């Protein structure tokens, strides 16, 4: 098929990555911990 | 290129720097993403957001994004001064790369850098004397496979020419913005011959498998 | 009090003896008829690090910037 | 002099714009170069005589 | 075996190269994703193996690791610490656009690949590195993340079976170093994008402290391609240790330069212009051709009129096989300038870990300068070329020896430009 | 090249040519150099104190 | 029971599990020289010194961190050891300045004797040598970071001893200028002892700085006070 399927990429904001990572932030297993919170607590 | 910060305020914390609650809403999200336990992995993309919020960081946003993710401010110095997507110094709304180094500088580049030239005006590697048209000649980007390349606030443009130079510079003064892809017809990275890809729509799931 | 010197009347004040056992040293020592005071010999200690443990998960032993 | 700049010392146009000649030169003269264990002997024709050095 | 091979059409690993005839899981599931990969997946994950080892998958990205060892290491038995897989998607070797058309054109089958590598090692997290040049391919990729979340079908409990497996993606921010092996792994850390040492081995130590792994795009999208189509279907294009297809591409000087598939061995003259137009000038106007990108040595007129395109091929000519700028240059252009150019490359984006590859491409960046300007001495080009013994190998990363190599190109091959250059210098200062 | 004064040079309009870096007392093979330096206010390291002693000196 | 045999140029040890290949040099009295390795603080790897040629291997690997696998041979004296030995030595020299007069550590360099003792003799490099200028970053402590070989050791010890986190590299290839970003004069406990690990003359002390160089002055053996450790 010689037509360009794209153009699905034009429409992209510059908030999109953003918005993405926003919107698909749920079914996250909880990044396992490890002692202190942080490097320095 | 005076990687000591030497304030001259326009910076000189306190510079007055705050977000919005919904990029609040953002950096709880970003870090959300990354486990527990190593929370200073987030300063690259909360950097990002302070970058895309106000289009280039003071320090004041580094001491605010060190107080969010409570770090000492050295580790964000460090990735504020060793990466290329954050330019510590003040740029205008657009953001000229024109990227030149092994199929780019070889497919002749240096018509598109005279053109850029002695169209804008100042030199290569320095400012204007308005906005949206900081100018610097970049290393490789990736997107090779065409013309040597000019990429502005998260778009492309390739298959260049003096008079699309003229008229993509005239039409950002403008305002009206052309389109990331490629030019010269070829509507993506294409074999712009006699179509020597593929031509029959494909089967997929239906013919011969194994263990499946 | 003309030049600015450190004058001394000590002949001995600029020996030294370089061996190679305590044994041999507090020998001649008594053998020469002075007094001595001997201090130990101290090796460095060895240790137990690790690159891998330079970069621990749950372990507090981080490098924390590299 | 012998090309072995680790014992002898380079000249001046090396030592004004080298790095190597200048640290050998600051090394050389500060401490002195190196000398492997063991005892030699030997002895030339001074005029006297057997001049020997050990 | 096939004499020489070329491209059969229909056996083209994934269809779509750009603009066809839609861009969805739907269009996906027309192309082939989705078809029955559960009967994959509940077999064990010996048997995937198994699978990738009977096509017999070389490891892509130019550097040949064997994607069936890594993985093989992948089979720890599972402790408290969970485990990574990481899709590296930078594109260093400037000339590239490798997985560039696949992010831009199918992140479907890609969200297949890492579901795929996901359940075949007893990974639990993906995290996709994107380059920071990417903004809107990116968010093209968040649209598809968005559409396979949306059919409900990955995420948590993927394909109907009690099996979650969440991917995220984090972006560039611009480096040559954030593609490598484990500057990767730290720069997903926070700190700053700096490669750890190589015997504790990323499958022992990893994100923290996890046995993880880092797979390229190519990897990850003929991955799901193999399960569900027939063993060693793919290795009957090449030889017996590189085998299936490839991305050549000619970013550079021919006439529509441009990105083909096809199989692993080519005749290059057929490769160059009977498919992508023609070479700017005819076939005699270049003045050699660099495979690979930028961490290859050169290959001249005389020898590339004759060698064909396999990774052991290029092995017996002293070069290493990468991707996507197996390009030619002109005679009109100096090669010398060319090379320095990429030594400046070379030397802005480096990080500053080992001191030998810090102060070799300090030396070499001025010593090309000037040898551009040619203001040199013959024991100087010698002196290059001893240099460039030293550095390589002598590292922790390839970028110290990918900057060693095209010197090394430069000086077996055309000393004799560089002759004449300083003798014409001789000749205006004199 | 005969070794008589033991005299001292200067800069072209300039200041003390020496810096104290002991290297004439660290070859001085009766030790008749003796330095004792110290930095003035301008920053620049130089002496306090550099003595040739005439009788131990064997030129 | 928890031993490794090494050969070193044929004298066998016994090497305890998990440790490096130096400690087992330094073991046997040989002294493999390093700059960036130091006990009291992690292995980083960025000097290279440490390279030695381990055999049936063509690639030679460094020895601050080398896992030691059972049955080695370790040969120190060889031909490539001391090429690669040559080719390190005469890469530190170039972007180096010629500082030996001004610089405070005459007697007491590290690059000096070592380059007497390893090194080449006739230099390269005949121009170029770039220079970054110093910084200010306490009273207490002279700082030419010129004379800066990058060696990432005041780094290490700053995030492991003093916890302090102000030191840090910034930039790419040549230009890794290291210290603190933003003209903040660096005064915490224990700043005085970073004049002691830095092992170029690149910080110094600022009221020694320029009284003596270390040949003259006699050391002597004494106990603490002000303090009821000693
Ligand atoms: C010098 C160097 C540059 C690299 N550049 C890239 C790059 O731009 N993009 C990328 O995805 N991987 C890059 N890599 C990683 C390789 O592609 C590596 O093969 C990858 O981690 C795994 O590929 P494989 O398993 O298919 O062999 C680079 C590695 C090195 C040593
Ligand atoms: S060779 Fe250079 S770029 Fe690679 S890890 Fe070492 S210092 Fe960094
Ligand atoms: S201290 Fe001695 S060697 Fe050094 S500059 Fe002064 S006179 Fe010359
Ligand atoms: S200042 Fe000294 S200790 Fe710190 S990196 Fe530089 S040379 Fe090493
Ligand atoms: S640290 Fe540098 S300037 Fe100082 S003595 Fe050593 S080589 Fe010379
Ligand atoms: S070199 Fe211009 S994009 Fe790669
Ligand atoms: S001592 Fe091993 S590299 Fe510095």
């Amino acid at each position: 098929n010689t037509t360009y399927k794209n153009l699905q990429h034009h429409d992209y904001s510059t908030y999109t990555f953003l918005d993405l990572n926003l919107d698909l932030s749920k079914f996250r297993m909880p990044q396992p911990s490890s002692g202190r919170e942080s490097p320095r607590h | 290129a005076l990687f000591v910060h030497r304030d001259t305020p326009k910076n000189n914390p306190e510079t007055p720097f705050d977000f919005t609650p919904e990029n609040y809403k953002r950096i709880e999200a970003i870090v959300k993403n990354y486990p527990e336990g190593h929370k200073a992995a987030a300063v690259l993309p909360v950097l990002d957001l302070a970058q895309r919020q106000n289009g280039w960081l003071p320090i004041s946003a580094m001491n605010k994004v060190a107080e969010i993710l409570q770090v000492p401010p050295m580790r964000v110095y460090e990735v504020a001064t060793f990466y290329t997507m954050y330019n510590r110094k003040p740029v205008g709304k657009y953001h000229i790369q024109v990227c030149t180094t092994t199929p780019c500088m070889l497919r002749n580049s240096d018509s598109i850098l005279e053109a850029i030239q002695k169209k804008l005006g100042i030199k290569v590697g320095e400012t204007t004397p308005d906005k949206l048209f900081t100018l610097i000649e970049v290393e490789c980007l990736g997107a090779c496979v065409n013309a040597p390349m000019v990429q502005i606030n998260d778009n492309y443009y390739e298959d260049l020419t003096p008079k699309d130079i003229e008229e993509i510079i005239d039409e950002l003064k403008a305002g009206k913005i052309p389109k990331p892809g490629p030019r010269s017809g070829r509507f993506s990275c294409e074999p712009a011959g006699g179509l020597t890809s593929l031509t029959e729509p494909p089967k997929g799931p239906g013919f011969g498998v194994q263990a499946g | 009090p003309l030049m600015g010197w450190a004058s001394t009347a000590d002949p001995l004040s600029n020996l030294v003896l370089t061996f190679s056992t305590k044994e041999d040293a507090i020998a001649f020592a008594e053998k020469n008829g002075w007094s001595y005071d001997v201090e130990e010999r101290k090796v460095p200690k060895p240790k137990s690090k690790s690159y891998g443990a330079n970069f621990s998960w749950n372990k507090r032993t981080r490098v924390s910037t590299k | 002099k012998v090309d072995d700049a680790k014992v002898s010392p380079p000249k001046r146009a090396e030592m004004k714009t080298s790095m190597e000649s200048l640290i050998h030169h600051f090394k050389l003269y500060t401490e002195g170069y190196q000398v492997p264990p063991g005892a030699t002997y030997t002895a030339i024709e001074a005029p006297k005589g057997e001049f020997g050095v050990y | 075996k096939t004499s020489f091979g070329s491209l059969k059409d229909e056996d083209r690993i994934f269809t779509n190269l750009y603009g066809r005839h839609d861009w969805r899981l739907k269009g996906a599931q027309s192309r082939g994703d989705w078809y029955k990969t559960k009967e994959i997946l509940l077999k064990g994950p010996d048997w995937i193996l198994g699978e990738v080892k009977t096509s017999g998958l070389r490891g892509r990205g130019g550097a040949g690791f064997p994607t069936g060892l890594k993985w093989s290491f992948m089979n720890k038995p599972s402790d408290g610490r969970p485990k990574y897989l990481v899709v590296n998607a930078d594109e260093g070797e400037p000339g590239t656009c490798k997985d560039r058309e696949i992010i831009r054109h199918d992140p479907h089958k890609l969200v297949e690949g890492c579901l795929v590598g996901g359940r075949a090692m007893g990974a639990r997290a993906a995290y996709i590195y994107i380059r920071g040049e990417f903004y809107n391919e990116a968010s093209n990729l968040q649209v598809a993340i968005r559409e396979a979340y949306e059919a409900g079908l990955i995420g948590k409990n993927a394909c109907g079976s009690g099996y979650d497996f969440d991917v995220f993606v984090v972006r560039g921010a611009g480096a040559y170093i954030c593609g490598e092996e484990t500057a990767l792994i730290e720069s997903i850390e926070g700190k700053q994008g700096k490669p750890r040492l190589k015997p504790p081995f990323p499958a022992d130590v990893g994100v923290f402290g996890c046995p993880t792994t880092v797979a390229n795009v190519e990897t990850v999208a003929v991955s799901p391609t193999i399960c569900r189509r027939g063993g060693a279907w793919f290795a009957s294009f090449g030889r017996e240790r590189n085998s299936g297809t490839k991305l050549f591409n000619i970013s550079g000087h021919v006439n529509n330069p441009c990105t083909v598939e096809e199989e692993m061995s080519v005749p290059l003259k057929e490769l160059i212009e009977k498919h992508a137009g023609g070479v700017t000038g005819g076939w005699d106007n270049l003045l050699a051709v660099i495979p690979g990108g930028s961490s290859t040595p050169l290959i001249p007129k005389s020898v590339c009129e004759t060698v064909l395109m396999d990774f052991d091929a290029l092995i017996q000519a002293q070069t290493g096989l990468g991707t996507a700028a197996v390009i030619v240059m002109d005679r009109s252009t100096d090669i010398v300038k060319a090379i320095a150019r990429l030594i400046e490359f070379y030397k802005h984006e480096s990080c500053g870990q080992c001191t030998p590859c810090r102060e070799g491409v300090d030396w070499m960046n001025k010593v090309m300068a000037r040898f551009v300007r040619g203001d040199a001495r013959p024991a100087e080009i010698d002196s290059l070329w001893e240099i460039s013994k030293q550095i390589e190998g002598h590292t922790i990363c390839a970028l110290g020896d990918g900057a060693a190599w095209p010197v090394q190109g430069l000086i077996r091959h055309f000393r004799p430009e560089l002759e004449e250059r300083m003798q014409r210098f001789a000749q205006q200062h004199q | 090249r005969f070794r008589g004064e033991h005299a001292l040079r200067r800069y072209p309009s300039g200041e003390e040519r020496c810096i104290a870096c002991k290297l004439c007392e660290a070859v001085c093979p009766a030790q008749a150099i003796t330095i004792e330096a110290e930095p003035r206010a301008d920053g620049s390291r130089r002496t306090t104190r550099y003595d040739i002693d005439m009788t131990k000196c064997i030129y | 029971s928890n031993l490794i045999e090494v050969f070193v140029d044929g004298q066998s040890v016994m090497v305890e599990p998990g440790t490096t290949v130096l400690q087992a040099c330094e073991k046997v009295g040989m002294q493999i020289p390093r700059f960036c390795y130091h006990e009291r603080l992690s292995v980083a790897g960025n000097c290279r010194m440490c390279l030695v040629e381990i055999e049936k291997a063509p690639k030679v690997v460094a020895a601050c961190a080398m896992p030691v696998m059972k049955g080695w041979n370790i040969l120190t004296n060889s031909e490539k050891t001391k090429k690669a030995r040559e080719g390190v030595m005469e890469f530190l020299l170039a972007n180096h300045p010629l500082d030996c007069p001004i610089c405070d550590q005459g007697g007491e360099c590290d690059l000096q004797d070592q380059s007497m003792m390893f090194g080449s003799d006739r230099s390269r490099f005949l121009e170029g040598k770039r220079a970054v200028e110093d910084k200010n970053i306490g009273p207490l402590v002279k700082t030419i970071m010129t004379r800066c070989i990058q060696c990432t050791r005041c780094i290490r010890f700053a995030s492991e001893i003093a916890g302090v986190d102000d030191l840090g590299t910034t930039g790419r290839g040549n230009d890794m200028q290291v210290g603190t970003y933003i003209e903040k004069m660096f005064m915490s406990e224990l700043s005085g002892n970073i004049i002691d690990i830095c092992p170029v003359g690149a910080l110094t002390s600022k009221p020694y700085a320029f009284t003596a160089r270390p040949w003259e002055t006699r050391k002597t053996e004494s106990i603490d006070v002000m303090d009821a450790v000693g």
